[PDB]
């Protein structure tokens, strides 16, 4: 894996570490998921998330 | 904004309008509880400026509305070093007591200076404000928002007779009628990453607004984005 294709599948952020590259990271707020691609929330309101309903009617 | 459309509550939770002397003049966008991020050409005067999150409707009350003074302003220390440029447009403001956080008053994401330009570079953001919604026309009630288009150096670079530097981009259509306008100034150009949005641009300066033609003009926040975090801190 390297980070030139696909973002490394890091959800954010990815960094190419020596041969099998591929280390994600998150942002404030978020914190790395076991899973080791993903971001999950860390905090109550996340940043640039929108979390009122959209979906009303 | 010209040719937007109205944002719903809870829309762009980052958004903040700015207001003084002139109601509704700028825009912000959240950083953290103490600290917007907006246009140094918003804020080269501070008295009682006043922040509002949580906004929607500037005519009605929401009841999500979150109204603080300025206590520091803080422009880009290059700003202004060259007249009437306004290269380096953007500045800090920091509020008197914490916002609140809660859906509709959030911090947009702030990447740093590699990804914001990467994030920049997936050419496709959204603007927002209460700014003018005609050119040389009426400012808007309900929150407007647009997606730009990002638009190459080069057409940016011959669509005007004013210096745009490397700390700028333009976004826009080529056909024009949409566009951001003048009282949008200041506000978030950002770009939406599975569903998490990074600011990556602050709306800036442009000419006519929505004419064929010519671009909206925004600060390249991946060049100050160290600066942003730097300054705004919490302890
Ligand atoms: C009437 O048409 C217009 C003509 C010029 C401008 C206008 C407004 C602000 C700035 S800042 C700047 C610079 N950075 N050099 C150039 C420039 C041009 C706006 C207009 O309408 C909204
Ligand atoms: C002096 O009068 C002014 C009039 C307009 C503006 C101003 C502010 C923001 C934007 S975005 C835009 C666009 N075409 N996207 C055009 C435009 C023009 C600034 C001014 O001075 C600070
Ligand atoms: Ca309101």
């Amino acid at each position: 894996m390297t980070c030139n294709i696909k973002n490394g599948r890091c959800e954010q952020f990815c960094k190419n570490s020596a041969d099998n590259k591929v280390v994600c990271s998150c942002t404030e707020g978020y914190r790395l998921a076991e899973n080791q691609k993903s971001c999950e929330p860390a905090v109550p309101f996340p940043c640039g998330r929108v979390s009122v309903s959209q979906t009303s009617k | 904004v010209v040719g937007g459309e109205d944002a719903k509550p809870g829309q762009f939770p980052w958004q903040v309008v700015l207001n003084g002397k002139v109601d509704a003049f700028c825009g912000g966008s959240i950083v953290n509880e103490k600290w917007i991020v907006t246009a140094a050409h918003c804020v080269e005067t501070g008295v009682k400026i006043t922040v509002v999150a949580g906004e929607h409707n500037i005519e009605e009350t929401e009841h999500t509305e979150q109204k603080r003074n300025v206590i520091r302003i803080i422009p880009h220390h290059n700003y202004n070093a060259a007249i009437n440029k306004y290269n380096h447009d953007i500045a800090l403001l920091e509020l008197d007591e914490p916002l609140v956080l809660n859906s509709y008053v959030t911090p947009i994401c702030i990447a740093d200076k590699e990804y914001t330009n990467i994030f920049l570079k997936f050419g496709s953001g959204y603007v927002s404000g209460w700014g003018r919604v005609f050119h040389k026309g009426r400012s808007a009630l309900v929150l407007q928002y647009l997606r730009v288009p990002l638009v190459d150096r080069a057409t940016c670079l011959r669509s005007t007779k004013f210096t745009i530097y490397n700390n700028m981009f333009c976004a826009g259509f080529h056909e024009g009628g949409r566009d951001s306008c003048q009282g949008d100034s200041g506000g978030p150009h950002v770009t939406e990453v599975e569903g998490t949005s990074f600011l990556t641009g602050i709306i800036s300066w442009g000419e006519e607004c929505a004419m064929k033609g010519k671009y909206g003009i925004y600060t390249k926040v991946s060049r100050y984005v160290n600066w942003i975090k730097e300054k705004t801190k919490l302890t």
